[PDB]
């Protein structure tokens, strides 16, 4: 192969590379303040649905 | 052939002979069945491989590398920069080493020309060989076999405060 070749490959995989080690750093960050501050799609553990409340006027008022 | 100023000799001087004796040496003898038997010879074949040399002529070059940016305007892990940076480093680690290996090749080939007063007769050799040695010792040595432009950038920031601080402090 010609040092051009191997040189403009090199920068190539370089990039693709330090790309993906950039992202992982931001995976991590990310995980770590979501499962800190849980505001984010992940670590979305279930609570009570709402639809299931029963909103109709029961028997004794003060409910 | 090569460039005689970067490889450097003096104008050789040899004496006439002045034969004393009335013995004829052997060396002239040999001289001669030299020239008549092996150089004549080994001319002609010479002259025919030279032909046929020059009956397809063809060329290479000498790689011109252009000066990419070095190491100190490089981004801190921007890899597509430092990664440049880096190679134009090591070629010219590279260079620097075979330019301290010309000035070995003459400071040897002044002391073995000179013979016996190649202590007064190479003094200029030596002195040329003494700075680029402390030149390339200041520049390449104690980096280690994982040396790299961050190394050697560390020892010349390293070497520039020693300098800063020994004039600070004679001032």
């Amino acid at each position: 192969d010609a040092p051009e070749k191997n040189y403009e490959r090199t920068m190539a995989i370089l990039q693709i590379e330090s790309e993906k080690a950039e992202l992982r750093l931001k995976e991590l960050e990310v995980r770590r303040l979501m499962r800190a501050k849980g505001d984010g799609p992940w670590f979305q553990y279930p609570t009570i649905d709402k639809a299931l409340i029963d909103h109709s006027p029961k028997a004794t008022p003060d409910n | 052939s090569w460039d005689k100023d970067v490889y450097p000799e003096p104008p050789r001087r040899t004496p006439a002979p002045s034969p004393q004796t009335s013995l004829p040496n052997p060396i002239t003898y040999l001289t001669k069945a030299f020239d008549l038997l092996v150089d004549r010879p080994v001319t002609l074949v010479r002259e025919f491989i030279e032909r046929q040399h020059a009956k397809n002529k063809y060329y290479y070059y000498h790689r011109e590398f252009r000066r990419v940016p070095d190491i100190t305007e490089c981004h801190e892990k921007d890899v597509l920069c430092m990664f440049e940076a880096e190679m134009q480093w090591k070629r010219d680690y590279k260079v620097d080493q075979e330019i301290v290996n010309i000035i070995q090749e003459r400071l040897k080939a002044c002391q073995q020309r000179e013979g016996e007063s190649h202590r007064q007769n190479c003094a200029k050799e030596l002195q040329q060989f003494t700075q680029v040695v402390k030149a390339y010792q200041d520049r390449y040595h104690d980096l280690g076999a994982h040396y790299s432009a961050r190394k050697c950038l560390a020892k010349q920031k390293q070497r520039m405060l020693a300098e800063r601080k020994a004039t600070k402090e004679a001032a």
